[PDB]
């Protein structure tokens, strides 16, 4: 709060990156978090037509 | 018929006051009834359009089609015109701001087939308009840089909002 | 040819409309317009804003001085509007100094002296008088009235309220058709600032605090053309205010807006204003 | 010792009932970032539209232009909300 | 011709106004126009449906997030709203998530003590008394 | 193409199932019996009976008034 | 319905209130009722002691023209209609609390 | 069509509510004529229910204009300077009168398609959402994978 317009929209619509440890893990339950992840779907201003996908890095 | 055109050129703007900027003078002719396709003519146009009176008449004097003859008729009663009547400085000082082609009173005739049969030729008829603006032909738009793509997608983003809520 | 007649009457009106369309006429001041009764728009302007204000001297306020010189330049082929507006636009500062100081104590008299101007500006003042009908009641010389007449006359109406009802229900005019400007708006949305860091700085030199520590608590895609960096600054290891940005000095600058919207009280979750 | 969620985020969330046990009171202050939680402040078309896509990890198609049509559709002053 | 027609320029505009907005012919041409508008209309009839159908779809979907972010899932967290008896509908919980992340996580939190609550009364049934944010209140 | 029933589906039939269980309890055990039910409700359905005859048999076209008829002059009522 | 408001916040009721315009009202179901740093829940209504709601009716208008048309081919079923619900915008003016927990 | 139409946003004029509330209509024009069964009602109109309405609305000014006219019409001219013309043509007394009653309750602003049923200067009073809200920090900031 207190932020000012523009500032606090980039840092609303900000894309995070996250780092997925691919070891051992099941390609699926893998791909469904990377798949909620890209589409923006953890995020509660989430909107097909906002583009508030985020970076997955999958090792 | 519309003959709008002509008169285009008899509007008087009221006199300008000194700390006003010298307004460019235009200049409306046309060529009524050319014995010429309306889309053959509208490459012509499209190819002059923007360019400088002087550029203008040297790509019509080197272009075979029977239109480009035409053109540079027009462009040269447009320029004597232009000079005599309204007052512009400098023959070459002029650019085409619009030229463009319209269709004219064509005439239908027959054109005879092989069984008895006959098709309905129509003898084209194309108008064709010129506006000459005095000045420097405008620069041309420059490409789109990868700065102003990548300022106009950040704008985009910025641009976004919550939607569908409080 | 179809006989009949009211196609052709609507055919025209449709002509008439998209021509007005197209080439719509100057504007004219709505006194030149039919229905006009200066003396019923007044009276109801009065009445409308609910204030029992005195004729005479609303009809002065709303008289400016180059109207009164165009009409004596007319009239060789009445009170001017000038000693009610400087009383309103007085009273109107000294109101809302009090008002703004009142609410936001903390905030300093440059703070509020901006705030105060930009409530009285010519932009807050016309956009007011516009949406009152000041503008339809003035007399001007020109037309549309330029933004600096209309705010001498708006201010001239509110000085004219003040000699009939008196400062209390001046000051309830002034909190209603004012104070509600800045409903919505951000402090540095009103008072344009510059070097907000060295401000704070100043702030915090004045109620003997160390200069802040500007530290990184939260980034994200620090290498791409998209970062998001949160920049706090920390006062002796406390968190004052954190700000988001693109760059690391957006974002520090941003944080020290917050700090000095938190330290004048002007927070955006402040307290509403109580009407 | 129980916490309904971690307090380590966003706030420490305290819930409570009334005597009555008609209404709920939460009191969540929100949680500052520990001093020791940060760090220091540091002190052609075809390549065009490659390199910005490669930039802003989008696809070639939004960085072709669009027909007049579409240019002259677009709203150019469309409503704002606060 | 004792009785002709003169409006139908007004009748044909009274569909090409809806049309103007098309592509091709069927922005202009009436034959073509009044098709593609009769379906915009009832387009936008029937769409009235799915714009609920979507509403309720969104705020589903953003309270699903809101609560993953504190571990929750979206049942879990309205049946035990609802079990608490906070009526608040998906409209305003999406609504906070967005706006008040505080609140939201006061709310979920409740949701989680219930949750927990109902699994202890399931437990050990019976002689457990109700858990305190259990109890509910009757109305008569 | 084959279909396959679902847990769902099952349930579902198992619920209404169970409602119909309860259905039949709770019909299994009249209150009166039907010699004694016999011309209890004869009196009420009489008088409706007689009320839907009645609103049957006073159809009638409605009145029709001096006032009606000439408020019509009224159309062309003007201003002196 | 149930709308999340504050101060000087506008809602549009989709229907006539039977209220003059400029009329004050108090709005009696607050279901929730939240600060920056305690909210407080009722189950499901706060008590009248403890929040007060206060509105004000703003503006009372008609919402644009609706369209609702029907159609089905090939059967000659084309109808149209439209409807213009009733509107009221309400300003919230103040919440307020009290100390009655 | 919402696509084939212009849209807005829920506002008032000037907050016409925080302070003290300001009836918008300011300008009622009626155009009706002496004769013409097209403006008998509006003519009762004038002659029952316009002098009431014009004492219970004071800050409206109402003109009456008597003129040879085959359809009567009301100009409803509003503070934010909207002009809103409709026929009161072959309308009665009780149609006028509510015609009336809702212009003087409406405000100027265009009646079309509103986005959203609520308009909110201060949508949050918590803090926005913003992705690292409910993140965790950790130890001296070190990202995921960072060696130091
Ligand atoms: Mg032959």
């Amino acid at each position: 709060s207190s932020f000012s317009r523009a500032p606090q929209q980039w840092a609303t619509f900000a894309r995070i990156w996250y780092l997925l440890d691919g070891k051992m893990q099941p390609p699926g339950k893998l791909a469904a978090m990377a798949s909620i992840r890209l589409q923006g779907l953890h995020k509660p201003v989430y909107h097909a037509l906002s583009d508030c996908g985020d970076h997955v890095v999958i090792m | 018929i519309s003959r709008k055109w002509e008169k285009k050129n008899k509007i008087v703007y009221p006199p300008q006051l000194p700390g006003e900027p010298r307004r460019p003078a235009e200049i409306y002719h046309c060529r009524r009834q050319i014995k010429y396709s309306k889309d053959k003519m509208w490459y012509l146009a499209k190819l002059i359009r923007g360019m400088s009176i002087d550029q203008a008449l040297a790509q019509l004097e080197f272009n075979d089609k029977k239109g480009a003859k035409i053109i540079k008729e027009v462009l040269l009663e447009a320029q004597d015109m232009a000079v005599r009547d309204h007052n512009v400085e400098f023959r070459s000082n002029l650019y085409i701001a619009e030229s463009t082609s319209g269709r004219g009173q064509c005439l239908k005739r027959i054109r005879y087939h092989g069984r008895g049969r006959f098709g309905i030729m129509e003898k084209v008829y194309c108008h064709y308009f010129v506006k000459l603006v005095e000045g420097p032909p405008p620069p041309p738009e420059p490409p789109k840089t990868a700065v102003a793509h990548a300022k106009e997608y950040i704008q985009q983003l910025r641009s976004r909002t919550i939607v569908h809520t409080l | 040819v179809k006989k009949g007649f009211r196609a052709a009457f609507r055919f025209q009106k449709e002509l008439e409309r998209q021509r007005l369309l197209r080439c719509p006429p100057p504007p004219v001041r709505r006194s030149e317009k039919p229905n006009w009764d200066y003396h019923a728009e007044i009276q109801a302007f009065g009445h409308r804003l609910q204030e029992n204000f005195s004729l005479d001297l609303l009809k002065t306020a709303f008289v400016n001085s180059c109207y009164i010189k165009s009409e004596e330049a007319k009239r060789q082929q009445l009170k001017s509007n000038q000693e009610l507006s400087e009383q309103g636009t007085s009273f109107s500062q000294t109101c809302l100094t009090q008002f703004l100081e009142d609410e936001y104590p903390d905030m300093p008299t440059e703070g509020i002296k901006n705030l105060v101007d930009f409530l009285t500006g010519e932009e807050v003042v016309c956009h007011v008088a516009r949406n009152l009908a000041v503008e339809q009641l003035t007399l001007s010389e020109e037309f549309p009235v330029p933004p600096a007449v209309l705010q001498q006359t708006f201010f001239a109406v509110i000085g004219a309220l003040l000699q009939s009802s008196g400062p209390e229900r001046t000051a309830l005019f002034i909190r209603d058709f004012l104070i509600t400007q800045m409903t919505g708006k951000e402090l540095f949305e009103m008072w344009k600032i510059i070097n907000p860091m060295g401000l704070l700085v100043e702030e915090l030199k004045k109620r003997n605090v160390s200069a802040p520590e500007s530290r990184l608590t939260r980034q994200s895609g620090g290498t791409t053309a998209l970062p998001l960096y949160f920049v706090g600054l920390y006062c002796d290891k406390k968190l004052i205010a954190e700000g988001p940005g693109e760059t690391v000095l957006v974002a520090e600058e941003e944080a020290a807006r917050v700090a000095l919207r938190k330290l004048y009280g002007f927070t955006e979750n402040r307290r509403p204003w109580n009407y | 010792t129980y916490s309904p969620l971690p307090d380590d985020y966003n706030c420490n969330v305290e819930l409570a009932l009334t005597s009555d046990g008609r209404t709920i009171v939460c009191y969540h202050p929100s949680v500052d970032i520990p001093y020791e939680h940060t760090k220091p402040i540091p002190r052609e078309e075809g390549p065009m539209i490659e390199q910005l896509s490669k930039m802003f990890f989008t696809t070639k198609h939004r960085w072709y232009p669009h027909g007049r049509y579409h240019r002259c559709r677009k709203n150019l002053n469309p409503p704002k909300d606060r | 011709l004792r009785n002709r027609v003169t409006d139908r320029y007004f009748r044909i505009q009274e569909v090409l106004k809806h049309a103007r907005h098309f592509r091709g012919r069927k922005n202009r041409c009436y034959r073509l126009a009044v098709r593609t508008v009769i379906r915009a209309f009832v387009k936008c009839t029937k769409a009235r449906y799915l714009k609920k159908k979507n509403m309720r779809t969104l705020w589903i979907n953003r309270i699903t997030a809101a609560s993953q972010e504190h571990g929750l899932k979206y049942p879990a967290l309205i049946g035990n709203l609802v079990k608490c008896q906070v009526e608040l509908n998906r409209k305003v919980l999406a609504d906070l998530a967005i706006y008040e992340p505080k609140t939201f996580k006061s709310l979920a939190a409740l949701a989680s003590r219930r949750r927990h609550e109902g699994f202890a009364a399931a437990l050990g049934d019976g002689k457990e008394p109700e858990g305190i944010f259990s109890r509910v209140v009757q109305y008569h | 193409r084959p279909r396959f029933v679902s847990l769902r589906a099952k349930q579902n039939m198992i619920r209404r199932l169970e409602i119909e269980a309860e259905n039949h309890y709770w019909l299994s055990m009249p209150y009166m019996t039907r010699e004694q039910e016999r011309g209890h409700a004869a009196v009420r359905r009489r008088e409706a009976f007689e009320a839907i005859k009645a609103a049957a048999t006073s159809k009638f076209p409605p009145h029709r008034f001096i006032a009606d008829q000439l408020d019509h002059l009224n159309v062309t009522k003007k201003w002196s | 319905r149930q709308w999340k408001v504050t101060s000087e916040d506008l809602i549009l009721i989709g229907n006539e209130l039977d209220l003059a315009c400029g009329e004050r009202i108090r709005l009696e179901k607050v279901l929730l009722v939240g600060a920056d740093n305690f909210t407080l829940l009722g189950k499901p209504l706060l008590g009248k002691d403890l929040v007060r709601v206060e509105a004000t009716v703003i503006e009372k208008t008609e919402s644009w023209p609706r369209i609702i048309m029907r159609f089905r081919k090939r059967k000659n079923f084309k109808k149209k209609r439209i409807v213009t619900t009733p509107q009221t915008v309400l300003r919230i003016n103040s919440i307020e609390i009290a100390p009655c927990l | 069509t919402a696509r084939g139409t212009p849209s807005r946003f829920l506002a008032s004029v000037l907050h016409n509510g925080l302070g003290r509330y300001v009836q918008q209509l300011q300008r009622l024009s009626f155009s009706v004529s002496r004769d013409g069964a097209s403006s008998r009602g509006a003519r009762e109109f004038v002659e029952r229910e316009v002098i009431d309405f014009a004492r219970r609305n004071p800050g409206v000014v109402i003109y009456v204009n008597s003129r040879p006219c085959c359809v009567p019409r009301v100009v409803a001219e509003y503070l934010n300077g909207a002009v809103r013309e409709e026929s009161i043509h072959c309308k009665s007394v009780e149609e006028i009168s509510t015609l009336v009653q809702k212009l003087a309750d409406q405000s100027g602003l265009d009646v079309i398609r509103i986005r959203k049923p609520f308009h909110t200067d201060n949508p949050s009073i918590q803090g926005q959402w913003h992705p690292f809200t409910n993140k965790p920090t950790t130890f001296r900031g070190l990202r995921p994978r960072e060696v130091q």
